Parts: structure tokens; sequence; C-alpha cells
RNA sequence: GCGCUGCUGCAGUUGAAACGCCCGUAGUUGGCCCCCCGCCGCCACGAGGAAACGGGAGCGCUCCAGGCAGGCCCGUUGGAC
RNA sequence: GAAGGCCGGGGGCUAGAAGGCGAUCAGACACCACCGUAUUCCCGGCCGUAAACGGUGCCGCCCCGCGGCCGGCGCGCGCGUCCCGCCGGCCGCCCAGGGAAACCGGGAGGCUCCGGGCUCUGGGGGGAGUAUGGCCGCAAGGCUGAAACUUGAAGGCAUUG
């Protein structure tokens, strides 16, 4: 189900605003493109995806084996905040080859989930995943490239806000699946945590 | 000192929690840690066998750098066999890094019968085919007491594997030791990968493992 | 073996193309196959234009240009820097 | 220009359950087309289809569900004694236990075992398993 | 499944098949994954612990369609829409 | 051995090897459709037509290579096919 | 059926086989400089070869994704030589797959799990595209095309120096 102070906060968001270039993967998300060029989304499929993708991570029982990976900088505080409130683990900065594999290494875990911003420029990480029978979830814009990623979320990377809303409602709907906040009141955190502040 | 996990999988074999290898096997989990395996054969019921032994130069400014190369197999007789090469500047410790590679990657072999179904299968569930290199190979089925019909070394792969009866052909340049094992062991592990009407069962997922 | 999918040259949909001389030494090169490099300069180098301009009687006199096209053959754009040998890697490089 | 229109058929069915598709299109329709598909269904390899016409060339929807590995047409129709069946089955297919031969005969087509069964012998059309 | 003359089974053990292309899954395929979903109560909100399971193969995720495949299985499995 | 003569079953960008291109006769190959009649091929069965050789049923030349013998109380003893 | 070449007629400016001459070199009858005949141009007619190359025969089917250009047609609107498609052609990158690899991927894929149809060629290296016959051609030469004898490697793609 979709609200409308959710569909709000997406508009002002502009969430559902993508790029020129369209995938044939892809169009099954889209709605209309503008007279620009620019492919709009439909709100309707991103949401139900968001949901589907908090079932899956909720199914887990232990969050500590959830990797959240995000080399874009504007992604850093939301991912940090996405962590910390879902207590997840984040390998933020530079993914280090070998993280996966190579057991010497001073960063290495076995982690059960894999979660990802951004394919292109996070595609080191999902190939170590690859060898390890690990699945993920990513974030996708209009043009992505679907190799090894399993659940996508139709939504724009570039802005900021959007970043920091996607994860601030995906850390809702799993806090909500998990019992502990009901569905009618508001959340107590805001999303303004989530979007990076300057200065 | 003593075999301390360094993984999961590793800790879960320490503790007796999973009971065989076929559990691993169902799963497809990578195996790092040579101790996963001989916990499972505490016997040293695995055999052992080098297959090759190497000598490759590189040309320097001063004369040549000399190394060997060295190939080596292991099964116990029962549906098991692998295949692993090392190298090193001393022909004992690239045995023993063939050894560990070997050891380390392992595959089950599935074993059928040629027409009359009579307790133990025999032979090779059907026709099988590898590739590496130039080199070809291909596993018929052959009936009871019709012996292993292949070259020395297939064969002993094929010993090593726990079989009695099989054809075989090899096309390309077989002189070439390496390439030929390799192309039997893809065969040997693309057995366990072939769909066959008797797996036309639809099973539900469980949630175990 | 095949160093480039181009066979050294740029040559589509056709048999055969008319022929160049090279600038330098004269050798009959193919169209397609020949370097070439459009120049745009001064009359006059730049360090007596505001010389000339100054003498200059006229009103608002602009200093006229050269429009030239120079052909180069293979060997003679390597031998005066005109062209590189690049990396295997570099080959495939088609920006300036 | 086109002659083996079965040829077709089975290319494009293997070529779709390769990558995993449900559904495929063959352009020609034909007797032994329809026959061949019949056997394969009642085996338990492509489930079902229908034939759409339209006057000329009818298609023809096929679906599909996995298990079959490998199809193909033997072109110069050869004519198997009925004693001489055990070498080409031995030489086509992977195993004598579950593959499938197809041969046409003056009672019709059938598959190897049931001409075993009624020891004739007749043409070979095509194989799968 | 391959029986014996007794019709004991004999197969030492029976793999995993990918539940969109029915394709077994090797012992030594390091691509292929398996995953699960929860059920939610009536009222929502809570999961059962009642988790629904798929598992997919290497070839299909390298190829992709992964994504829609596991769509439709939700939709044949879930009243999801 | 030799899938190094390749019907099963080779090769033909770079190792040996696609005629410079087009038209074209012999030759080879030819979409789909009619429910049953006639003809050709095809499959099965059968008749007819030398054995020896080969296969193969039975028989302890002391065994065997062999031969068609042989036992008493023998298919009408046998040499079937 | 390129260019060169030949026969018989026209024409004669550039360049330029042969030839001549100056330099350079130990020598230089070659490279560099200068002069210059045939030829290069047109008509009529012979010859019938080229790395005549995409070094990939012709017809036909299926086949990941992204993009550019050319020709024609249709759809839509906010009417721009806009964007959304179809057919045909010329190109680039590339997932699978294939291969000894370089690489191909509008196949060099769908093939040892080895059968759509037709045609041509090859079977270690030299001797040798030679000898001897035949056919064609004014000729130069082209098509066809051996043996004796000899030899243990010759070749391909890639790696380190
Ligand atoms: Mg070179
Ligand atoms: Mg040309
Ligand atoms: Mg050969
Ligand atoms: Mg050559
Ligand atoms: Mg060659
Ligand atoms: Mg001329
Ligand atoms: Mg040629
Ligand atoms: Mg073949
Ligand atoms: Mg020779
Ligand atoms: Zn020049």
């Amino acid at each position: 189900q979709l609200k409308e102070a959710d569909v709000k906060k997406m508009l002002v968001a502009t969430t559902h605003l993508g790029v020129r270039n369209i995938d044939r993967r892809m169009q099954f998300y889209i709605f209309d493109r503008q007279k620009d060029g620019t492919f709009v989304f439909n709100l309707q499929k991103v949401w139900a995806k968001i949901v589907f993708a908090a079932r899956i991570l909720v199914t887990i029982d232990d969050p500590a084996e959830i990797a959240v990976v995000a080399n874009r900088p504007d992604a850093q505080r939301a991912i940090l905040k996405f962590c910390k409130y879902t207590h997840a683990t984040a390998f933020p900065g530079r993914f280090i080859p070998g993280n996966f594999t190579n057991r010497m290494n001073p960063n290495y875990c076995e982690p059960r989930l894999l979660l990802v911003n951004d394919p292109v420029v996070d595609r080191q990480a999902i190939l170590e995943a690859s060898y390890v029978n690990i699945p993920t979830i990513s974030l996708c814009n209009s043009d992505a490239n679907l190799k090894f990623i399993d659940v996508a979320i139709p939504c724009n990377n570039k802005t900021p806000m959007s970043i920091g809303l996607i994860y601030w409602l995906l850390a809702r709907e799993v806090l909500r699946l998990k019992g502990s906040i009901s569905r009618t009141e508001e959340w107590d955190v805001k999303p303004d945590l989530f979007v990076a502040l300057p200065e | 000192e003593e075999w301390h996990p360094s993984t999961k999988l590793g800790r879960l074999v320490k503790a007796g929690k999973i009971e065989s290898l076929y559990d691993i096997f169902k799963y497809s989990l990578p195996i790092k840690e040579t101790e996963i395996i001989d916990y499972f054969f505490p016997k040293s019921e695995l055999a052992e066998e080098v297959c090759n032994i190497m000598s490759v130069q590189k040309q320097t400014t001063a004369g040549q750098r000399t190394r060997f190369r060295a190939h080596v197999i292991v099964g116990n007789r029962d549906g098991f066999i692998g295949y692993g090469a090392g190298v090193s500047k001393e022909v004992a410790n690239a045995i023993k890094k063939a050894a560990k590679n070997a050891r380390l990657n392992i595959v089950p072999v599935r074993r059928g019968f040629w027409g009359g179904k009579l307790g133990d299968p025999h032979t090779v569930s059907s026709k099988l085919s590898g590739k590496c290199g130039s080199v070809r190979v291909r596993l018929i089925p052959a009936p009871r007491g019709a012996g292993i019909v292949a070259s020395p070394t297939v064969a002993k792969v094929l010993e090593f594997a726990g079989v009695s009866d099989v054809f075989t052909r090899q096309s390309g340049h077989s002189r070439t030791l390496m390439n030929s094992v390799g192309a039997v062991y893809n065969a040997l592990k693309s057995s366990y990968s072939i769909l066959t009407p008797d797996l036309w069962k639809k099973e539900q997922l469980d949630h175990v493992q | 073996p095949v160093k480039r999918r181009n066979n050294g040259r740029s040559k589509y949909n056709c048999g055969h193309t008319n022929i160049v001389r090279c600038q330098n030494c004269h050798r009959c090169v193919p169209k397609d196959k020949v370097i070439k490099r459009f120049t745009i300069r001064n009359i006059v180098d730049n360090t007596i234009a505001d010389d000339v301009l100054n003498a200059c009687v006229i009103q608002g006199f602009a200093i006229p240009k050269l429009y030239n096209k120079v052909q180069y053959c293979v060997s003679c754009s390597i031998h005066n820097h005109i062209v590189r040998v690049r990396s295997r890697e570099d080959r495939k490089i088609r920006t300036p | 220009v086109r002659i083996n229109v079965l040829r077709d058929a089975l290319k494009s069915i293997c070529n779709a359950q390769r990558i995993g598709k449900k559904q495929v299109i063959v352009r020609p329709s034909s007797k032994v087309i329809i026959e061949f598909l019949q056997l394969m269904q009642k085996n338990g390899y492509i489930s079902d289809f229908a034939v759409v016409d339209n006057h000329r060339s009818n298609r023809i929807v096929v679906n599909l569900i996995g298990r079959l590995n490998k199809a193909g047409v033997i072109s110069p129709r050869f004519d198997i004694p009925a004693n001489d069946i055990e070498k080409w089955v031995v030489n086509l297919l992977p195993s004598r236990l579950f593959g499938h031969i197809i041969l046409t005969t003056s009672q019709g087509i059938m598959d190897h075992i049931e001409a075993q069964h009624r020891q004739i012998g007749g043409k070979v059309i095509g194989y799968f398993y | 499944g391959m029986k014996n003359s007794s019709g004991v089974v004999v197969d030492a053990y029976i793999p995993r098949k990918c539940s969109a292309t029915n394709r077994l899954i090797g012992p030594k395929d390091h691509a292929a994954v398996q995953l699960s979903v929860a059920r939610v109560n009536d009222k929502g909100k809570m999961i059962e612990n009642n988790y629904v399971t798929f598992a997919f193969c290497g070839a299909i995720r390298s190829r992709g369609g992964v994504d829609s495949a596991f769509m439709l299985l939700a939709q044949e499995h879930g009243l999801m829409e």
C-alpha cells in the first residue's frame, strides 16, 4: 500500500526522476518519458520492491551478517544510520579486493546478504560475492546492468536526498515488520538525518 | 599446534553439527581448509599418486631460473576423486603443495549400470565428455567384467574414483598429461550435473543447512 | 597475425579509392590511409603582427590567414612525430 | 532455401530451452512435426502445444519445462533392419535406459522400444533424450 | 532417484533444482544461491516465521532475468499485487 | 595402430588447402496440402537353390588340437538348426 | 576482367623503364641530382594474370545487450528536418558460447552431446609448378601437370630475456 504522505515525500525528493538512457530489463518500472528525455519511474512498483526487499532482509535472524557497501560519498551518512539503527555492518570507502576470499585479510567476514547502492561504482563487491554463494540486493537507476543482481530497487542515485529517503523508508518498514514500531504512528526518526548535510 | 578453524564452515566441522561431506556438496560450499576433509577421512583412506614431474625454466640476464611443477590425484575408491597441481623451487615442496590442492578440490562421482541392475553400481551413469586444451575424452558405460579399457594414466584416475567397467576414447595431443587428467576430471565432475528422468521428481525446498 | 581490425585503413563498402601524393616525399598513397591534418595560421608570424598593424595605413585591417590541408605518409608521419607508436591497449583509443 | 522444417524446429526448441525460456514459435507446421511433438509430450519433455491456422504456413506454439537435453534429426532416412537397432542405440544414445529413437514404419511413427516389441524395422527420423 | 532391481534407492545424494529453470545445481556451482521470504500476519507488522525458499543457478544469474523470474514466482506463490 | 583417406568420422582466417567474378547444361537437391485406388523404392514373412569353412545342439578320442561318434534295457540311438 | 605488355592506326604535355651524365663509396654499373626513348592519352583488336584480401565459397533457420550512419514508409505531439517504430544496407563494442591461441560473436556460435542442401581444394619438408606430352596464344606466356633422388624436421599463436 502507498499513502499520500509517502508519495508527496518522494516527489519532493525527486526519487521518480531518472536518466536519458534506458535498459530493456527496466522498462517494466518505467511509466513515461518526459519531453527532454528523462525517464519517469512508477512509485507503486518501487514501493512494492521496497516491501519485498524488507521482507527478505528481516528473514535473516542475525543482523550482523548483512553487509552494506557504498563508495558514493553522498550515501555514507545514510548507510551509517541504516546500520546503526538496524544493527548491520558497513563497508564505507574503497572496497579492498579479497575481503571475502582471502581469510588472512584483516577485514574478512562471511556475510549472508549483501546490499549495494550502485552496481557500477561497487562492481568489485558484486563479483567477489559471486564467488561465495552470497545473494545481493542493489539500487538501480533507469540504465543498470544486472550481472548477479537478484533484487533491484528502481530509483535515482545522483540526488543525495533520494538516497537517504530510500534507506529511511527501508529501515522504517523493516522495523515495523520486526514488531517494534507500529504502522499508524510516524517513526520518531526523521529522514533529514540520512541526507548528508554540508558544513 | 591444534587445528583452529578460520571459517564458519570450519568451526561447524570442528563441532559435530555436520556429519557428512555430501551435506556440504549439496549446497556447493567452497572448501578452504585441508582439515575439513581429513576429519571425514580420519583413517587416511585417501590414496595418493604423483602423475607427473616437469621442470620449467625462465630466461634471465644471468642464466636460467629452474622450477618444478607437479600433479597429484587422490581418492578413496568410493565415489570421490580430486586433482591438484603445485609449483615450487624444490621438488618436495611442490609435491606438498600439489597434494594440498588436490585434497582441497574434490568431487563426487555418480555410478550406474549397464543393462541389468545388480546391487552396487559398477560403471558410469551415462556417457560423459571432458575438454582441456586440445584433449577430449569420452567415457562410455561397459558391461560387468569388461575391465577398464583406457591408457595407464586415465585408468589410475578411474580406479581412484572407484570404477570397475568402462570404455574410453581419447582425441587430441594426449601426450600432454595435465590436459588429459584435466579432461577426465572435468568429465567426472559433470556427472552430478546431468538431469535424468529418474530425477524429474519435484521436491519442495527445505529450510535445513 | 592480424594487428588491427581496420587493417590500417578506413575502407568500407568499396573496392578501390583514389590516390594522393605525400607532401614530403611525393609517395603515392590511398586516400583512406593517408594522415590528414588541417591548419589555420597567420601569414605574418605573431611576433611582428603588432608591428605590421602599426605600419598599416588602412583602418580596421585584419591580418589574413592561411588555410591548408597537409597529407603525409605513414613513414613520414612517424619520422616527424606526427603520430606515435602506442601500446597494445592504447591502439584502440580514438580521441585526440 | 528451406528444406528440413523439422531440423529448424528442433534447433529453435533447443536454443530457447538453453536460456530457460517458457514458450517458442516455430513457423511452418507439418504432420511429422506434430507427431514428433506428440511423442515428446507423451514421454514428458515438452508439455503442451498449439497450432495456429492462417491458411498458409501454419504456426505452432510450444510450452517448455526444462527436462530436454538434446534433440536432432538424421537427414537421409536410412532403413534400419529390425535386428540392427542396437548398434544405432549405442552410437547415438547416452545410455541404453532412457533415450528415445524415432522411426517411421508402415505401422506409423513410433519409438525404437515399440518397434523392438513388434520385431519390425523401418526408417529413422530423429532422436531425443 | 535411480533405483536398484529391488526398488531401493542407490544414488548417493539428490542435488537441488533451480526453481526457474529446473536445472541441476552442481557441487561446484559457487554462483548458485537460495533465498527465503517471510509471511505477514493478517494484521501485518509481524512475521510468523514461516519461510518460502527459492534457489537459482549461476547461469540465469549471470544472464540476468532473475528479478522477473522471482517476481513471477512470488506471484504464483502469493498474492503480491 | 590411423578420426594420418574420415559413410559412421578429418581439415580449409593466420599452420597445407575457398576457383577473380557472373551466366549456365548434364548431375545432385527441392516448402505445405487430399485417410484409404494403381505403380516404384522400403519393412516383415515365405518358397527355391551344394557341401566344405564359420556359428551352433549332443557325445570324457585319458585332456587337447580333433572326429561324428556311441550305449546297452537307445527318439525309428544320433548327426538338429 | 587492375596495371604492365603486344598488333595496326592517331596524338606528343607532364612524368619516366632502357640509355647518358654529376656526386657518395674501397668499389656503386644502386640509393640522391640532372637530361631522356618506349610507355602513360584516344580508336579497333589480342593477352587473361595480381597480397584480383574480409588471406573467411553460395542458399536457408535461431540467436545478449548498447550505439552510430544511409535510403524508404508509418505512428504521436507542444510541429521540430522533434521521438516511437518497421524493412533493407554499411559499421563499432560486447554477455554467453567457441577456439592452440591471437581473436570471432550481423559467427570462426547452435558440433566427439560430433547428419539442412550443392560445388571446389588439401594430406610432412624439398626436388618442383621442374621434365615430358596436350590445348590456347603473334609473342611474352597461360591452363593441365610427374618420377627418381633427398631429408628429420619445416611451420602456427603465444611467454621470458
Ligand atoms: Mg609482424
Ligand atoms: Mg582491391
Ligand atoms: Mg591432417
Ligand atoms: Mg604464411
Ligand atoms: Mg596457409
Ligand atoms: Mg593499359
Ligand atoms: Mg584466394
Ligand atoms: Mg563433423
Ligand atoms: Mg608433401
Ligand atoms: Zn610528406
